């Protein structure tokens, strides 16, 4: 009862015969309509792959006190705010990963250059010892 | 016969063209941007002035069409045996449990750093400026907002034209039918 | 709400997403972000609307 | 009841319908309109009685 | 709006009780007259199983274009699932990027410690050269 | 059978009470109830007319 896509409790969990994972039927069918392929195994997937399954439903909060409710606008604002902040963290992660990859590239390149430095220094030192 | 070997000798050249391979642009996602020269002077505190040449090497590839600053190309080049041999030395010493420990440390720490702040303040946690950070960044956001709004507005007039072509007709027909027809039938 | 609106008393909700606040405090940044995201969603919806066109409109008229 | 199959009736959105105010303002206005209809039918019931 | 028996649209529609299907009155009464069976699902059907249309009613019909609170809420829900799908995909991309961040991080940490050790060895080499 | 459960790359968020679905379903149920009221009073109205 831990969704691997968002973490929210799935109200209609289903099981898969090839690789059972925690999803809900509707978004699986929507993805198959967009792309009728298995996301994990990169193989053809069909609508009949999933067997029906029963669920016991959940409880609801029912916001009380009935004051000419304008909250919907602010709550929508906060949901969009969360997704915008998430986009921000995504851009930061891409920038930092590319910077890290370049840093690794010329770290290893300088490593090789100083390998050549060390090899020549040891060669010269041992030849001086040899003389 | 000649071409039967020549196009293979041509096919050799493209297979020979793989003898020089680099990264970042190998998959070409994002990039250290365009304003390189100022950052190197800003670089505080051996490996920081180090990335500056590869970032200068990145201007060799067509990413320079975005913008060019300073240039000063300092490409040192490489060799395949160099690349291959360093992959062994890098990975021969660097055991799966620490990776689990590594994943825990970074993910938390990332959530600790990525607090619910619209501008990135992790670096600003050490500087002393917060108002000006909001000024430039999200005047820049607004300017892009205005450009996108203008481009979409250019797309609104076609929408408005097709919708004065359609919606007025639909509304006239719907009102004219529904009201008179329905309220007449009830009397009949 | 009926005892309210018997004298009309039109309900009021925040319409302050067009003022587009000049550089200020966190309200201006929050406003900029919400305008940007609404604008992105708007563009997506229009491109979707003319992915098909007025065929649904023809079916509605029929 | 039996689930029958229909092509379903499409709803062409107005020129201004992209969430945002283009939806919240129209939601508010339609609320006011249905409220006005509620009164125009209550008071009419009473007058007819 | 299409009939399976003939392929033409039914001029006077009728819905079959045993199986949901839109027929035209003449052909459906034809298939009932010839036998008490369903032409589609091969199950018993009768004249009473044919449901005529009582569309008029008495309430005010409503426009399936703009003035429907269910339509407004359905548009809100479509926006809700659209932003949910966006969050889904970007969260998946984010965890993949976190994997590659951590891999590159420990690889560079190992590279830095090896660089320190190497520079120690080169310092030893310089010492060896200067001892002469 | 169902294999070992897989909570991974989730950072679980507890099921907080204050949420949107609740408001949406509240508004929807309100609309169904008000429509039933409209039906009731329109039948009474046509009978009284």
């Amino acid at each position: 009862m831990f969704c691997s896509i968002s973490g929210e409790t799935p109200k209609e969990p289903v099981i898969s015969r090839v690789s059972g994972n925690v999803y809900e039927k509707r978004l699986i069918e929507q993805v198959i309509r967009e792309t009728s392929k298995d996301p994990v195994t990169q193989q053809e997937c069909t609508l009949e792959d999933l067997v029906p399954v029963k669920v016991p439903d959940f409880v609801r909060p029912r916001p009380p006190s009935a004051t000419s409710l304008p909250a919907l606008l602010s709550l929508f604002q906060e949901e969009w705010d969360s997704v915008a902040l998430e986009q921000f963290e995504l851009r930061r992660n891409l920038t930092e990963t590319k910077q890290e990859l370049s840093t690794a590239l010329y770290s290893l390149d300088a490593a090789l250059r100083v390998i050549s430095r060390l090899t020549k220094e040891r060669d010269e030192a041992r030849e001086a010892l040899a003389k | 016969d000649r071409e039967r070997r020549i196009q293979e000798r041509i096919a050799e050249k493209e297979r020979l063209a793989k003898a020089r391979r680099s990264q970042v642009i190998q998959r070409d996602l994002i990039r250290p941007s365009v304003t390189q020269p100022e950052k190197w002077k800003r670089s505080l505190e051996l490996l920081k002035e180090m990335i500056a040449l590869i970032s200068s090497d990145a201007i060799n590839y067509p990413f320079g069409n975005s913008k060019v600053k300073g240039t000063a190309n300092k490409v040192p080049d490489l060799s395949n045996e160099e690349i291959e041999r360093c992959r062994l030395l890098l990975k021969k010493e660097i055991d799966d449990y620490i990776q689990f420990e590594k994943e825990f440390l970074e993910t938390y720490s990332a959530l600790h750093n990525t607090s619910s702040l619209l501008p990135g303040l992790v670096i600003y946690e050490e500087d002393d400026e917060d108002v000006e950070a909001a000024e430039k960044f999200y005047t820049n956001d607004i300017q892009r907002d205005l450009a996108k709004k203008a481009l979409e507005c250019n797309k609104l007039e076609n929408r408005v034209y097709d919708l004065v072509r359609s919606s007025y007709e639909q509304r006239n027909f719907l009102i004219k039918k529904i009201s008179h027809a329905w309220k007449a039938l009830q009397t009949e | 709400v009926a005892a309210g609106k018997g004298e009309k008393l039109a309900a009021i909700d925040v319409q302050r997403y067009i003022q587009l606040k000049p550089p200020g405090t966190r309200e201006s940044l929050l406003q900029s972000a919400v305008v940007w995201e609404y604008q992105k969603s708007r563009n997506d919806n229009l491109y979707l609307l003319e992915k098909h066109g007025e065929k649904a409109f023809d079916s509605s008229l029929e």
